[PDB]
Order: structure tokens, then C-alpha cells, then sequence
């Protein structure tokens, strides 16, 4: 029945601007 | 650590941007996280030499590795950013400090003041001294150089004048400085009479040597084989507290020596100054570009700059001669166009080599000239008075 068949870049890097 | 930091200073200091680079890889490769200080004295050995991207990158790689900003390091950005005229990125600067809040000392005020005298923006240098005297803090000598400075550069004599018998009076033996820019804006309006008086004190000088060989060298009385000697010794030893004096004395010196008809002098010093060190991003000779950088010169010095450079263009091809009058995030705007060292350095251009050097319609900081007009182009006459 149910039993069966065992049932960071990018980050601190943005443009300065 | 410590072996690391002392020659990352020690470059920083002498303005060794590529040494420096080399001992961050070096250490890096060994899985060691930086500190804040080496960080630091990498970003302002990056600035030395104009490398503006190189420093941001470093300051942007800080965070990354945990390293939070000191306050060396927002110093070493105003400054590098203050010498280039980079006053946009010297008011992001101070909005970050502002919100980082952290107190403002003298060395945010004045380097500040000389971001936006080298940037032409006397009214707001002037505005930004009232502030400086409003609030609170004593200025150093620094901050009453820059704005003589300012004052001379702004053909201002009689304020310049009232500042220099006002800061003389304080018994501080008044340096290289006071005197180039004094021979310079007495030079501005032909005030003959005022150069000489200043010169008769100034030869003796008993006090120190420094001044007297500069006196006696730009009068021309040291301009012999073996009289320029002394000149070389006393640049050596001048060339030992870092490149960010060094600037600064060649700047004040290229402009008293170009405004004092001693244009064959201020050219050997530019010459003897860029085997030094000094302003690294000067030339750039290429199959590509032909450049010639100004943005961290005065009028005087890059007057001289572009004297010696223009006939270095018709000793000789690549395929562009460019001119950087303005070097920042001004060049994507307007503002970079109507300002002084563009407007100069056009008008030089314009009434030496003819209408050949235009402007470019891309950037808005920068003097172009194709190939073409090069093919069909001794051009500046140097001479002593």
C-alpha cells in the first residue's frame, strides 16, 4: 500500500557614481 | 603583518602604486585577509598615480573581505580625489561621512577646499572656508595655502596679498608655497616691481637653502652645467616626505616659472620632474593615443605640459592626439565643458595650433584630434625673459 517501495559578489561592488 | 603594512605604507608614501598591487597579490595568494591599514596605504599608493578605478576597486574589495573603513582611509580618498579635481566624487565622499557619522576634522575641510579650487569652484571654496571658520576647528597651514592658492589662481591679488602679510606675521617661516604663487599672481598683471622686491628678500634667505637655490635657479643664476647641480641636490632632497608634496611643490614651481617669462625653465623642470616620479599620467605615447594628462595641474603646469608636448607632436603616427583637460564623472555632462582647465586648455590650443585640436562629441572633458588633422599639421616658442 503506502509502505511500499518505502512509500557574495556583486554585493560591495556597485558603481561609485 | 607588520613587514606587510610597512611596505605597503612605504609605497603608498612614495607613490609606488605597482609595488604595492604586488604585495596585496603576493599576500593574498597566501590566504591571508588583509587589514583596514595595508587596504588603506594601497588605495592611496592607487591615487598617487591618478589611477582613480584602482582605488575605487580596492575600497570596494575593503568590505568584501570584512575590513570596515577607517578614517585614514576616508582621508587618503579625499585627498587622491581632492588633487585630480574630482569634486563630485569628493561631495559622495563627504555625504558618506556625513551619514557614516563620523566627526569632520581639518583634513576633511581643506582637502575639501582644494577639490574644489583644483575643480575652479572658488565661490564654493570660499563658501566652504565660511563653513570651516562657522563651526568649529583651528586651519593649519594647509588650509591658508589652498586658499591662497585659490585666491591667486582667481586673480585675486589684493586678497592674496592681505593673506600673505597676514600669515607672515605669525613667525612660521613661510614655505615654498607662499613664494611660487606670490611670483606667479604678481606675474598675472605684470607687477614687475612687486617681483623684484619679494626676490631681494627672498635670495638671501639665511634661514634655509631650499628657498635660496629656488631663488637664485629662477632668476637663472643657476642654469650652468655645474650650477644646476645644487638645484638636483636640493630636488632630491626635497623628493623624501612623498609624492603628494612632490605635486604640489612642482605644481607652485611650473607656475611661478611659466608666469615669470621663464618658460625654458619651468620646461627643463617638468622634464627633470618626470624622471623623478611626479605626475606619472603625464604622456602616453602609443600607436593608439597620444595623451597628455592636465587635470591634476594648474594653469601654470599645464601650460608648460602642453608647450613641451606639442612639439614632441611635430618632431614625428597614432591614430589620435587627445588632450585630458577633465578626468572623472564630469566628462558624462555639461559641466566638465565650461570649466576652467577645458575653457584654458582649448584657448591654448586654438590660438597656438589654429583650429585643429576640437572637442569631442562623446565626452565632455577631452580635446581631440584625428589623424587626418595630424598629417596636416618647434610649435611653441620657449624663451627666457
Amino acid at each position: 500500500g503506502t509502505g511500499f517501495n518505502k512509500g557574495d559578489i556583486l554585493f560591495y561592488h556597485r558603481e561609485f557614481c | 603583518m607588520e613587514t606587510y603594512e610597512g611596505i605597503i605604507f612605504a609605497c603608498g608614501k612614495g607613490g609606488l602604486h605597482e609595488d604595492a598591487r604586488k604585495i596585496l597579490q603576493y599576500m593574498t595568494a597566501k590566504d591571508v585577509v588583509p587589514s583596514s591599514k595595508a587596504y588603506t596605504g594601497v588605495i592611496e599608493a592607487f591615487g598617487q598615480a591618478a589611477l582613480y578605478e584602482e582605488a575605487l576597486v580596492a575600497f570596494n574589495t575593503m568590505h568584501e573581505v570584512g575590513s570596515n573603513p577607517s578614517i585614514e582611509t576616508f582621508h587618503s580618498l579625499l585627498y587622491s580625489f581632492a588633487r585630480g579635481g574630482l569634486f563630485k566624487e569628493s561631495e559622495v565622499i563627504l555625504s558618506r561621512l556625513v551619514n557614516s557619522g563620523i566627526p569632520r576634522n581639518r583634513d576633511t575641510f581643506n582637502a575639501t577646499i582644494e577639490a574644489y579650487k583644483q575643480g575652479g569652484k572658488f565661490e564654493e571654496a570660499v563658501k566652504t572656508y565660511v563653513d570651516m571658520e562657522k563651526s568649529r576647528c583651528d586651519p593649519d597651514e594647509r588650509t591658508l595655502e589652498a586658499v591662497l592658492s585659490v585666491y591667486s589662481c582667481a586673480r585675486l591679488v589684493d586678497e592674496c596679498r592681505e593673506q600673505f602679510e597676514e600669515m607672515k606675521a605669525s613667525d612660521i617661516l613661510p614655505s615654498i608655497m607662499c613664494y611660487c604663487m606670490m611670483l606667479s599672481v604678481y606675474g598675472k598683471t605684470e607687477s614687475w616691481d612687486d617681483v623684484n622686491e619679494l626676490l631681494e628678500e627672498m635670495l638671501s634667505n639665511r634661514v634655509s637653502n631650499i628657498h635660496q637655490v629656488i631663488g637664485q635657479m629662477i632668476k637663472g643664476n643657476y642654469d650652468d652645467d655645474s650650477n644646476w647641480q645644487i638645484v638636483e641636490y636640493v630636488l632630491d632632497k626635497l623628493n623624501s616626505e612623498g609624492c603628494g608634496l612632490g605635486i604640489r611643490f612642482y605644481n607652485a614651481l611650473l607656475d611661478a616659472l611659466w608666469w615669470l617669462g621663464q618658460k625654458e625653465r619651468a620646461a627643463r623642470v617638468l622634464n627633470e620632474a618626470t624622471k623623478r616620479g611626479i605626475f606619472p599620467e603625464l604622456f602616453r605615447k602609443n600607436k593608439l593615443v597620444w595623451s597628455v594628462d592636465v587635470h591634476r595641474m594648474s594653469e601654470g603646469g599645464m601650460y608648460t605640459a602642453l608647450s613641451v608636448w606639442l612639439n614632441d607632436l611635430s618632431d614625428i603616427l597614432p591614430q589620435l592626439a587627445v588632450v585630458v583637460s577633465v578626468r572623472g564623472q564630469l566628462e558624462k555632462s555639461s559641466a566638465a565643458r565650461e570649466s576652467p582647465i577645458t575653457r584654458a586648455a582649448f584657448s591654448f590650443l586654438q590660438d597656438h595650433v589654429s583650429s585643429s585640436f576640437s572637442f569631442t562629441g562623446w565626452n565632455g572633458g577631452r580635446i581631440m584630434c584625428q589623424r587626418s588633422q595630424l598629417k596636416q599639421l618647434n610649435i611653441v616658442a620657449l624663451t627666457n625673459s
